[PDB]
């Protein structure tokens, strides 16, 4: 599994504990595993460095008295959204995950859909890059990119739960 | 050498310098121009960083000087 | 296990109630007499300093530090008043001299007494003169049984004068002080 | 080496191996070395560290003066939690970097226990063999020779409670600092912990 | 051929395996343009100077001063020397030294072709011996004490304090000294 | 020469080479030739200054003057310390002459003791052969023959006790001057040291 993606940088192939060497056969579900994890983090870290400077306009509820523009920027945030919005934003995501962008098969565990790639929801409307090159650079792209997110999104959380900005003091 | 607390200033210089290094040209090889990073490492090694760095220094010191005479740093 | 100090009053045989052996091998057994003899050494000095002291003695004449005001005769009779009483040069060069005197002990023994050797043989500080240069083999033996039995009777002996002067009217025949 | 042939195992969970997340077959044999290293030390400290702590919580002090000035009655004088910060800070100094020796030396030996040696089985002497520094050869485990009449069995049987009374202690001397955070936490340790 | 130093570099063609101190690192392939016996000769005399720079700040700081010198801190040191007027007469030892050694040595290693090498004056006076183990100790001790003395001075300029040039002394090097109640707090 | 035939050893540490540090296994023959000459050149100033400083400590001087104006017992009023500063600068300055000619002329002389000579082993006539100068055949070492009635194995069980006292001296001399410099430390110095 050395020659695989994400194996591109000054590390090579970097596996410490020895996860996929201990077991090669579970490569794939960790792979899948990372892919949605580096995707979230990368939403994360986009969400918590553009609320800081955009904000919507208007009104959050219209019921609550709540508006875009009194929302922190963080964790408080997320406190100050009512109930019904807050079901509504774990309704999007439960149809988003289960039906939709379906990363799992299998009853309980999941191993990965049929004879797929790791992480390859959404299908036919989405870009396919051809020329293997261009196409293998793109998918190490996004695996590197999530790395760094979910590094840099752990990071702001830390500063989060203990300030009341992700900003570290001295910056 | 390093500005007085001010992390514009750094901006600009570093950005200078990566413009340059990236926009550079000699003998029509260039990041810019689709010629691949090892080989001008190959047929030039240091005097590509230096070259780069100089021309970045000359270019970020005019445009430090200059919008601090307008006003921003 | 077999070594010296057994005799009579046990049946000759070795005295452990509480085991404290077969957990020992011969390093440790020579750190057990090692540290048993020299226990046995310091506690015999020990009782021969206090009770020549405390009981009677004509102590030594002369004055003790010509420079501070102490007194040989001024440190009083008691054991502890007494050490307290000594200046705090005359304690630092004794403790000096013998840490001095067993750190050239422990680094002066090639074979070590954790490394073969013989425990209780410490370098020098033994008879200058000889006395016990033409000693038998055999007679030697009785002379070193005789300072190990001497020495535990001396380490209860400095035991119950450190417990007459701490908890009184301990070991009845010490008076309170 | 494997996780199989290793003398964790214990009577009390069923004679098995206990692991109810699948760490010692998720990882490969170099990390299951790390960890049996990492919990033998953890077990060590802690069964110090709970000794300790029960000590300086019963208040029992050395005979004597920590620092010229300061009796260790006086350190000692509140419970075990405030009384690391009492003592002087040339103790500490000393203490730690005593510590801080003993990592480096045990650390930098022949064989290290993730590249063929044993994992926990710290050399007898770890300030032996450095160039320009001298040390006497007081052994670090056993100076005196306790396990040179145990034979093989008898070592292995004593590894075995090692590693349990690691692990009681390591829930030992957590136990006495949360019910000291934590007031009610755990019933047994009253006031003064 | 990858460096040992960096594993993911090209090793660098100027280093093979002589030269005391060879660890395999030169990014910037600065060998292939620096000659590479001037390049030991500046790293050598970089060292020596660092090295007694570290040993006459820390001896200074911690007390010990000539008589007649004036007693101040190592970071004072330099304007009370001169402002004393004794400043410059270090220099003509220094002069002698580096006119008359350095200049025919820094010539002849880039003219001569058999010359000595760096760091090789040849000074050797008690004996001790020039092996290729107490080069790899010299080298090493060298390059520590560049990075201690860049770090010393910088340090000591931030704090204007004593020996361990931080912000709390050796309580910042040791946090276990500083309030463990708020570590504890959290077990 | 090699460490490990000299004559050092002694049966203070046992009976072997003492070097714990590994000073001379690190350096060449050369610097153990330096190392011996240089330690016997210290053990014979630290015999010396210990005498003087002993003699000077218990107040014994001269019957006579020094300078005149100065008498012997007028310098030596004072502890030993604070006697080298009442010596007038010319007797200092002529005590130094006759060292600085005892250096160079033992330094001078041929099979220097790293190229050939033995260590420590200054020879009898230091002045001796020299163009431009000239002194009586008086010898530094034994001017009397003391040390012709002996054979081999006397003059090196002397060599050995030298040796030992030597290091003695350095331990007395530096324990003199510090327990007049930081009063204190060296318990054994009353006032006048
Ligand atoms: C992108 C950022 C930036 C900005 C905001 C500025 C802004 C400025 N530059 Mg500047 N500069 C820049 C980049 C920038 N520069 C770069 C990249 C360089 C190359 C290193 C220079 C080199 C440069 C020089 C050498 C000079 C300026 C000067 C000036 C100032 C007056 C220009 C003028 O009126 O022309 C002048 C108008 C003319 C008609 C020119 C007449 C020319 C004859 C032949 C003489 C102005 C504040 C001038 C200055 O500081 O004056 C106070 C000046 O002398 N610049
Ligand atoms: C940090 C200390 C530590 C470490 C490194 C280990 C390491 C190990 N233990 Mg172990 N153990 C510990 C503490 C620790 N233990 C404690 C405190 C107990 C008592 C409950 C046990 C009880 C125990 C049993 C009964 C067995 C092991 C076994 C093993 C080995 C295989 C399991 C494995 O791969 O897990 C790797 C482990 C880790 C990477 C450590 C993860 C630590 C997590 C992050 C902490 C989670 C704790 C959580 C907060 C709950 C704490 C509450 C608690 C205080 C009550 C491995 C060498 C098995 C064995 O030896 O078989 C051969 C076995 O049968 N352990
Ligand atoms: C990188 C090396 C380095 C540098 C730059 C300095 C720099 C300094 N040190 Mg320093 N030091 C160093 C290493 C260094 N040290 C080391 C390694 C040690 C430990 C051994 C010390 C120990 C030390 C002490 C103890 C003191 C200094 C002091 C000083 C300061 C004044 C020095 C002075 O006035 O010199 C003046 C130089 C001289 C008087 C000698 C010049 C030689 C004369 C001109 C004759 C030239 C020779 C001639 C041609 C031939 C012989 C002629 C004759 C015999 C006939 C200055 C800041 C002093 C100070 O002020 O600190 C507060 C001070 O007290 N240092
Ligand atoms: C400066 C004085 C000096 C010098 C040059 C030597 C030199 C030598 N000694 Mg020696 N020695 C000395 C003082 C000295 N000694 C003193 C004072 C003692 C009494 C403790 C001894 C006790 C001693 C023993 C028992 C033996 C030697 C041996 C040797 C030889 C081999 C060891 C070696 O390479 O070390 C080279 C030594 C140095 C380079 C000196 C370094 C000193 C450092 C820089 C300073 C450290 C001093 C330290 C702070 C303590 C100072 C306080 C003090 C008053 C307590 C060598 C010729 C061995 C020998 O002869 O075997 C053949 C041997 O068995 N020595
Ligand atoms: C490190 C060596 C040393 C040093 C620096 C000093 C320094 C000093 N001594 Mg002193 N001394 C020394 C060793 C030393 N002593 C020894 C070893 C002895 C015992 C013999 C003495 C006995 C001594 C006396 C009795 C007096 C001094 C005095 C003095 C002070 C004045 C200088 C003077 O008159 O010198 C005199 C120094 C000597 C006579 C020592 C000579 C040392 C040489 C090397 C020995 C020669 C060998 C041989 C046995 C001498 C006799 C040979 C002859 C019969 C043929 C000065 C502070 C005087 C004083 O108190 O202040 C005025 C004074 O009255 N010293
Ligand atoms: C006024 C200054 C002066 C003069 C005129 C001389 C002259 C001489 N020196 Mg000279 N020297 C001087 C200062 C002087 N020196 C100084 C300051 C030093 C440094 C310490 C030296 C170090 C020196 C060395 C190292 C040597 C000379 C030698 C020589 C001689 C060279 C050839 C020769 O005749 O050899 C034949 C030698 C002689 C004929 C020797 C006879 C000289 C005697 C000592 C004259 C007696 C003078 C008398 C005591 C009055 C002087 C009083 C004074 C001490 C206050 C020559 C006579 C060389 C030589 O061979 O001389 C020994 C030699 O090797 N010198
Ligand atoms: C008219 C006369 C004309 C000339 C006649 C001939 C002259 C003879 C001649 O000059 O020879 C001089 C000579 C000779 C000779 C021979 O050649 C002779 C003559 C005949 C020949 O066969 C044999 C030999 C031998 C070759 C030898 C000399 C040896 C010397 C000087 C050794 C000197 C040695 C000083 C020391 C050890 C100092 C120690 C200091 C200490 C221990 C200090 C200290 C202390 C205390 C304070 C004490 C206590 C303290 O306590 C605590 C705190 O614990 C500890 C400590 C360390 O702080
Ligand atoms: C229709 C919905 C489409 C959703 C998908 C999407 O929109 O993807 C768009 C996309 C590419 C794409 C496309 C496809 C996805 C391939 C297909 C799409 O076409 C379709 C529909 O098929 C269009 C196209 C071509 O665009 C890529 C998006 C990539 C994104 C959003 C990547 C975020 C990285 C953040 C990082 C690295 C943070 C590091 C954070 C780091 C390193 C930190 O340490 C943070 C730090 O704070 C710390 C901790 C302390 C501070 O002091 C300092 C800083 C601030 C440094
Ligand atoms: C085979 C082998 O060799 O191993 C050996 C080693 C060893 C150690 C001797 C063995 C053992 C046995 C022992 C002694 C095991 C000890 C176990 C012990 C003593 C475990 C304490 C737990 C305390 C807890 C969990 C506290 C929770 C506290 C929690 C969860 C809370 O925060 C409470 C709370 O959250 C709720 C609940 C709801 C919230 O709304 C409100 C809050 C936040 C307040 C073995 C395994 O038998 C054999
Ligand atoms: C043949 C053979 O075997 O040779 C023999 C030779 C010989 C002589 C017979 C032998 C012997 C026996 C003897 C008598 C050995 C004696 C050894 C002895 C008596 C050794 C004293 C040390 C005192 C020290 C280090 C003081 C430190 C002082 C220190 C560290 C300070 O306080 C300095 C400091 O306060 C300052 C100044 C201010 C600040 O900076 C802070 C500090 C606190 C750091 C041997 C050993 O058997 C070997």
């Amino acid at each position: 599994v050395e020659t695989e993606l994400g194996a591109t940088g000054p590390l090579g192939y970097w596996d410490p504990f020895g996860f996929s060497v201990r077991n090669p056969e579970r490569f794939n579900r960790y792979r899948a595993v990372e892919l949605k994890h580096g995707r979230i983090a990368m939403a994360a870290t986009t969400g918590y460095m553009v609320q800081s400077f955009l904000r919507w306009p208007g009104y959050l509820s219209t019921s609550a008295n709540i508006k875009f523009a009194d929302l922190p920027n963080g964790i408080a945030a997320f406190k100050a959204i009512p109930p019904a919005g807050l079901f509504q934003i774990l309704l999007f995501i439960g149809a988003m995950e289960a039906f939709t962008w379906r990363y799992y098969e299998g009853p309980w565990p999941g191993k990965v859909p049929e004879g797929k790639a790791p992480g390859d929801v959404a299908g036919d409307l989405w870009v396919r890059y051809t020329d293997p090159e261009e196409k293998a650079f793109k998918l190490n792209a996004e695996i590197n990119n999530g790395r760094a997110a979910m590094m840099g999104s752990l990071g702001m959380l830390m500063h989060d739960h203990i300030l009341g900005t992700w900003v570290p003091p001295g910056f | 050498p390093i500005p007085q607390f001010n992390p514009a200033k750094a901006f600009i210089m570093m950005f200078s310098n990566i413009l340059i290094i990236c926009t550079m040209s000699i003998q029509g090889k260039s990041l810019a121009r689709g010629t691949p990073h090892d080989e001008m490492v190959e047929s030039f090694g240091i005097t590509w960083l230096l070259a780069g760095t100089s021309l970045g220094h000359i270019v970020g010191a005019g445009a430090i000087l200059g919008c601090t005479a307008a006003g921003f740093l | 296990s077999d070594m010296e100090g057994t005799g009579p009053e046990t049946g000759g045989k070795v005295f452990d109630p509480m085991g404290l052996s077969k957990i020992a091998s011969a390093e440790t057994l020579a750190w057990y007499r090692a540290a048993e003899l020299k226990h046995s050494r310091v506690a015999m000095a020990a009782v021969t300093g206090w009770a020549w002291v405390s009981s009677g003695g004509p102590l030594f004449p002369g004055y003790l530090s010509v420079e501070q005001g102490v007194t040989f005769e001024s440190l009083g009779r008691d054991g502890y008043a007494a050490w307290a009483a000594v200046p705090e040069a005359g304690k630092f060069q004794i403790l000096g001299v013998i840490g001095i005197l067993e750190i050239l002990s422990e680094s002066a023994v090639k074979p070590h007494y954790m490394a073969g050797g013989t425990p209780g043989k410490v370098p020098l500080l033994w008879d200058p003169l000889g006395f016990t240069a033409k000693l038998s083999p055999e007679t030697l033996a009785r002379k070193r049984l005789a300072e190990l039995k001497n020495g535990r009777l001396a380490m209860i002996g400095v035991m119950s004068l450190v417990s007459a002067h701490f908890i009184p009217n301990s070991v009845p025949l010490l008076p309170g002080s | 080496a494997l996780v199989d042939s290793m003398e964790g195992v214990g009577e009390e969970t069923g004679g098995q191996i206990w692991d109810p997340l699948g760490i010692s077959e998720a990882v490969s044999d170099e990390a299951v070395m790390w960890f049996r290293a990492s919990e033998l030390k953890h077990g060590r400290v802690a069964m110090l560290a709970s000794v300790g702590y029960l000590v300086g919580a019963a208040k029992i002090s050395f005979p004597g003066e920590l620092a010229k000035g300061v009796t260790f009655a006086s350190v000692a004088a509140n419970g075990p939690y405030q009384a690391w910060d009492a003592v002087p800070q040339a103790g500490k100094l000393q203490i730690l970097s005593i510590i801080l020796a003993l990592e480096w030396a045990t650390e930098a030996k022949k064989p290290h226990y993730m590249r063929g040696g044993v994992p926990g089985k710290i050399e007898q002497l770890p300030f032996d063999g450095i160039q320009g520094l001298w040390a006497p050869k007081i052994k670090f485990w056993d100076p005196l020779n306790f396990t040179g009449a145990l034979s093989a069995e008898q070592k292995a049987r004593k590894r075995k409670a090692e590693l349990k009374n690691g692990r009681l202690a390591m829930i030992g001397i957590i136990s006495f600092i949360t019910g000291h955070n934590l007031p009610g936490s755990v019933p047994a340790l009253d006031s003064s912990f | 051929a990858k460096s040992k130093a960096i594993p993911f570099l090209d090793a660098p063609p100027a280093l093979d395996g002589t030269m005391a101190g060879d660890k395999g690192f030169d990014p910037l392939l600065l060998s292939n343009v620096v000659p590479i016996q001037w390049a030991r000769e500046a790293e050598l005399k970089h060292a020596r100077i660092c090295m007694l720079a570290v040993v006459g700040w820390v001896t200074v700081d911690l007390g010990f001063t000539v008589p007649y010198a004036p007693q101040v801190s190592s970071l004072a040191a330099h304007d009370a020397a001169v402002d004393k007027g004794v400043f410059l007469g270090l220099l003509i030892p220094i002069a002698l030294v580096e006119v008359l050694a350095g200049i025919p040595k820094c010539f002849q290693i880039m003219n001569e072709p058999d010359a000595s090498p760096g760091g090789d004056y040849k000074f050797d006076p008690l004996g001790i011996g020039a092996s290729a183990e107490m080069q790899e100790k010299e080298i090493s001790n060298g390059r520590l004490a560049m990075l201690a003395f860049s770090g010393i001075v910088t340090q000591a300029a931030l704090t204007q304090g004593p020996f361990p040039y931080t912000y709390n002394g050796v309580e910042d090097l040791v946090p276990p000294m500083q309030s463990v109640q708020g570590a504890l707090s959290i077990l």
